[PDB]
RNA sequence: CCGACUAGGGAUCGGGUGGUGUUUUUUUAAU
């Protein structure tokens, strides 16, 4: 499996589980600005970055806000006139959730990606 | 040293105790402020104590 | 320069200039000399700017000379600096119970009393020349500094003379032995 | 699949026990090396006897580049050298006893695991390209 | 029974494996010992895997077992 | 119970206590 | 103490140089 | 903000937001002072303010570990108490303008409530699912411990009456418990 | 004697005093100590305003240099009494040179862990973990540890022992 | 009832660490 995936899908099911706390290895910057992103729309609490020397651990805290997470296998690339049309197509709803984009200006949610006018290639999604 | 008692001449107010001393860190400093603290604290609870 | 204005112009209180001073002659043992220079430059702006002025001359003059018998020693230049700012600006009776701790000031009391033939009434200069001179027929090593300085500062003669080629015939007490004698040839 | 494998500590200095110099350790490794050892035997001795923890934390670089740098390089690497050794071993006792199918099977096994790594080896080139495990 | 994941206490690091742990680490250690024949202190590991000897005076200071390696029975070590 | 019935000095630890790994300025 | 007559650079090139000694 | 209340008949108007009070970083907890205009932010660090000025009086962290959680005191007005993320709960004297004392416990300490009738006890609801009723003159043992809860507790409260608290959690449920006893007394 | 072909400063000086005064108490040490050369002495300031000497080490030689630290540390505060007396070596890269740099900044005494805690404000927390070697004589010196870490790389990280505090 | 899945509980097999009692036992090896 991917290294973001099975980091998300510790925090997915671990949620459904109800427990409060996940710990997450191994650690990319990938996952860091996943993780920043989704604390920035409020999705989980604080998370912490244990170093070991090998490749670092995520102690996340998270409450009960998210009900999924996830990635978008092949990274396509998405116009800022497609972003609306991508959201429409894999969000639950109209305003509901948040697509998560590698763009130029690095890791962004879409609509903070359409906001300063870049688009990028999709990496998963939060709601 | 500077209180070495030379002879009977004593109308001055000259070295003893109370001086500065070397500082401590601010941390330990302000550990022993909120030390002292803490315990003019207690001492204002235990008056509810009653 | 705070602190100075503050014990100028501040109407000042109880007991401030007593208990500050106080402060003043004790803070001298603070362990960093980098913290007792300013000390030390405040005994300096204190002397520069009285009647009450003898007695804070006499504590400054005990502070100094304690002052002088410090660790480091690179202040007690400034020490040595201070206790002549101190004691050729002082008055008679000043000067004179100065010159009394000149005269009662073991080995150490004698190093003591070399830097005060060093620093101080010609009668008084005389007993201390006297004084020097049974030193120097009495002639470790820091005695030897005490008889190094006291031949800088010059019968007598003739005993330091005698001793000169004796004490002749620790290399730094060397160098300075063969500068007294060299200066006694001169 | 077990677990059980060292655990190297966060720390990378030498303990503060450690006495010895930086340079003494090399020429002991040296020595070991050219009295015949392998690097995970000179490892282990000098860990065991004197006692170094880990030589790249201790000297500047691991063992086998200080092997080849103080001339003592493999001919070929250690991992290969020991499972060519075990399939050629395997492969005596096969024309010794040939009823024994399981080390057949055996040597079925270790075959494959002396491809995968050569392959490995061989597209890194650390040992030349045209070598075949005879 | 429940436990923080980050911030634990040490009474429960240090009961659980040496991989499991937050930061994990080793669990030996190196003591150093003295051969009974010529005293000098030699250093050795405690899972030692291999029968050291005082290289002065060759004797045998521990025999190698299954995880720690056992002191000849004479030797006296301390834990550095 | 096994553990202390084997061991030596096992403190008796008050349940009222087990939750506090630590407190500044110490009680005397 | 172990073993090895081989496996080296300088130890398979000895050999070879004792195959050509005989 | 300010709301129009419809509970006394006096009189007879500009409701909300009359200021609007402004930090660097985010906060995370906020309790008020009941006199003298005073209320506590806890957040990336916490800070006091008062209603008149636009800008913190004073910054009153133990170190640079971040404050989740903030209670006054009910009578002796004048002591704070908050909890931090590294497991922590502080105490701190608006006297002296600084913390008095902290303790570090196991797992991370949600919510603080102190007893209006007591004056120096308060009951921490924490993440190990148990809440701890603590004297602050002597903090180093817990004088009860309210063990019912299955999952994390998430607030507690005290009766007016000082005399049983109310604590809900992270298993959907609350649980009412009285204050000399130490399990449960009714569950909703 | 130890600053290069530049003016050395009176710290240097002072610092070279102190260096030919423990060569002067040489017999006991056996020829250790000399080419102990220097780059630069720079003071580091505090939030008290109570400076550090940053003694600079050009790292042939910061290995020798750092196995007698303890006991010339302890001459030259003995030297110069209530000034923090750190060691430092002189710098692809960056995060391996900020890390030598912190692992000589502390003194030998063994980080141990290093946490970034990710706020839910957007801020973050970098936190060095020190853990058991003289604790009392450590915790004097940790903001002194963060001050000069901060005055190297402008990283502003927070020291702490996994103790009471 | 399946998996990408959380915790456990008792018993058992192989290894390891620690404890400190009984069977063991001693200056022949270790066990
Ligand atoms: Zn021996």
């Amino acid at each position: 499996s991917s290294v973001l995936a099975d980091a998300l899908n510790a925090i997915n099911n671990a949620e459904k589980t109800g427990k409060r706390q996940v710990l997450l290895r191994p650690s990319s910057k990938v996952i860091i600005k996943f993780l920043q992103v989704m604390q920035k729309h409020g999705y989980i609490g604080e998370f912490e970055y244990i170093d070991d020397h090998r490749s670092g651990k995520i102690v996340v805290q998270l409450n009960g806000r998210l009900n999924k997470c996830g990635v978008i296998s092949p990274r396509f690339n998405v116009k800022i006139g497609d972003i609306e049309k991508w959201t429409a197509n894999l969000l639950p709803a109209r305003q509901f959730g948040y697509v998560i984009l590698t763009t130029s200006a690095g890791i962004m949610d879409h609509e903070e990606a359409r906001r300063k006018h870049v688009s990028g290639k999709i990496l998963g999604f939060v709601y | 040293i500077d209180d070495r008692q030379v002879i009977e001449n004593a109308n001055l107010l000259k070295g003893k105790s109370s001086t500065y001393e070397v500082p401590l860190p601010q941390r330990i400093q302000q550990r022993h402020d909120r030390k002292a603290a803490y315990e003019i604290s207690r001492q204002e609870v235990s008056k509810w104590n009653d | 320069s705070v602190y100075y204005q503050f014990l100028m112009e501040y109407d000042q209180s109880k007991g401030r200039l007593e208990k500050q001073f106080k402060f003043m002659v004790d803070n001298l043992q603070y362990p960093t000399e980098s913290g007792r220079q300013s000390v030390m430059e405040l005994i300096n702006l204190i002397i520069t700017k009285p009647a009450l002025l003898s007695k804070l001359s006499s504590s400054f003059f005990l502070a100094l000379v304690n002052v002088s018998f410090n660790d480091d020693a690179p202040r007690c230049r400034e020490m040595a600096s201070v206790l002549i700012s101190t004691m050729l600006p002082k008055l008679e009776n000043k000067d004179l119970e100065i010159v009394e701790k000149y005269i009662a000031a073991d080995n150490a009391s004698f190093l003591n009393l070399g830097l005060r033939t060093y620093k101080v009434s010609i009668g008084f200069e005389h007993t201390i020349e006297l004084d020097e001179l049974a030193i120097k027929r009495i002639r470790f090593s820091s005695y030897m500094e005490a008889t190094e300085s006291v031949y800088k500062h010059g019968w007598d003669g003739i005993i330091t003379c005698l001793l000169y080629p004796h004490s002749w015939v620790a290399n730094l007490v060397h160098q300075l032995i063969a500068n007294k004698d060299k200066l006694e040839i001169s | 699949k077990g677990i059980s494998s060292s655990a190297i500590p966060y720390s990378r200095n030498a303990p503060a026990w450690f006495k010895l110099s930086s340079e003494s350790v090399i020429e002991q490794i040296v020595k070991y090396a050219r009295k015949g050892l392998t690097p995970s035997q000179i490892g282990v001795l000098l860990r065991d006897a004197h006692g170094v923890t880990q030589a790249r934390v201790i000297t500047g670089n691991k063992i086998m580049r200080i092997l080849k740098s103080n001339g003592l390089a493999p001919e070929i690497p250690e991992d290969l050298y020991y499972l060519i050794k075990k399939a050629v071993s395997v492969r005596k006792h096969l024309e010794r006893n040939r009823k024994d199918k399981d080390a057949k099977f055996r040597l079925i096994l270790i075959e494959s695991r002396i491809h995968r790594l050569a392959r490995y080896y061989r597209t890194v080139a650390v040992l030349p390209p045209n070598w075949k495990y005879e | 029974l429940v436990q923080d994941l980050l911030h634990p206490t040490a009474a429960s690091e240090a009961r659980k494996h040496k991989l499991k742990t937050l930061v994990q680490g080793p669990r030996s250690y190196f003591l150093d010992v003295k051969c009974p024949g010529c005293l000098n202190i030699t250093t050795v590991f405690s899972h030692a895997q291999t029968a050291v000897t005082c290289e002065s005076c060759s004797t045998i200071l521990c025999t190698p077992t299954g995880g720690k390696a056992k002191l000849s029975e004479g030797t006296s070590f301390r834990r550095k | 119970a096994n553990e202390r019935r084997t061991r030596k000095d096992m403190p008796y630890i008050s349940e009222r206590k087990k939750q506090i790994v630590g407190t500044v300025h110490k009680y005397e | 103490k172990k073993a090895k007559k081989d496996f080296y650079r300088f130890q398979v090139r000895e050999r070879k140089k004792q195959e050509i000694n005989q | 903000w300010s709301i129009n209340v419809d509970d006394y008949s006096n009189k007879n108007n500009e409701e909300g937001l009359i200021r609007t009070f402004d930090g660097e970083s985010a906060f995370q907890g906020i309790d008020s002072h009941r006199e003298n205009s005073t209320f506590a932010t806890g957040g990336a660090k916490i800070h006091l303010w008062d209603v008149n000025r636009l800008k913190p009086v004073s910054d009153l962290s133990w170190g640079a570990d971040n404050i989740t959680s903030l209670k006054f005191n009910q009578n002796e007005t004048d002591i704070l108490a908050s909890t931090g993320s590294d497991n922590s709960i502080v105490l701190y004297d608006l006297r002296t303008n600084s913390p008095t004392q902290k303790i570090v416990q196991t797992m991370r300490t949600n919510a603080i409530c102190w007893n209006p009738m007591e004056a120096f006890n308060f009951v921490t609801a924490n993440e190990d699912h148990n809440a701890y009723y603590y004297d602050m003159r002597n903090l180093s043992r817990s004088l009860n411990v309210f063990k019912d809860h299955v999952s994390a507790v998430m607030d507690v409260d005290f009766s007016p009456t000082g005399d049983e608290i109310v604590t809900g959690s992270y298993d959907k449920s609350i649980r009412i418990y009285k204050t000399n006893h130490g399990h449960s007394r009714e569950i909703y | 004697a130890k600053i290069l072909s530049q003016a050395p400063t009176e710290l240097e000086l002072q610092v070279a005093q102190a260096f030919v005064e423990l060569e002067n108490s040489s017999p006991e040490l056996k020829a250790e100590l000399r080419p102990l050369q220097f780059k630069s002495i720079r003071e580091i300031d505090v939030a008290g305003g109570k400076k550090a000497l940053a003694i600079f080490v050009p790292v042939p030689s910061l290995a020798g240099f750092h196995k007698v630290q303890t006991k010339l540390t302890r001459e030259l505060e003995k030297k110069f009494q209530d000034r923090h007396v750190i060691f430092l070596a002189e710098r692809r890269t960056l995060t391996a040179v900020h890390d030598k740099i912190l692992e000589d900044l502390v003194f030998p005494t063994e980080i141990v862990g290093k946490r970034v805690r990710y706020l839910v404000g957007g801020n973050k927390i970098q936190k060095v973990l020190l853990d058991s070697k003289d604790v009392q004589q450590i915790d004097y010196k940790l903001e002194s540890f963060q001050a000069v870490y901060n005055k190297l790389t402008g990283k502003q990280i927070v020291f702490e022992i996994p103790s009471e505090t």
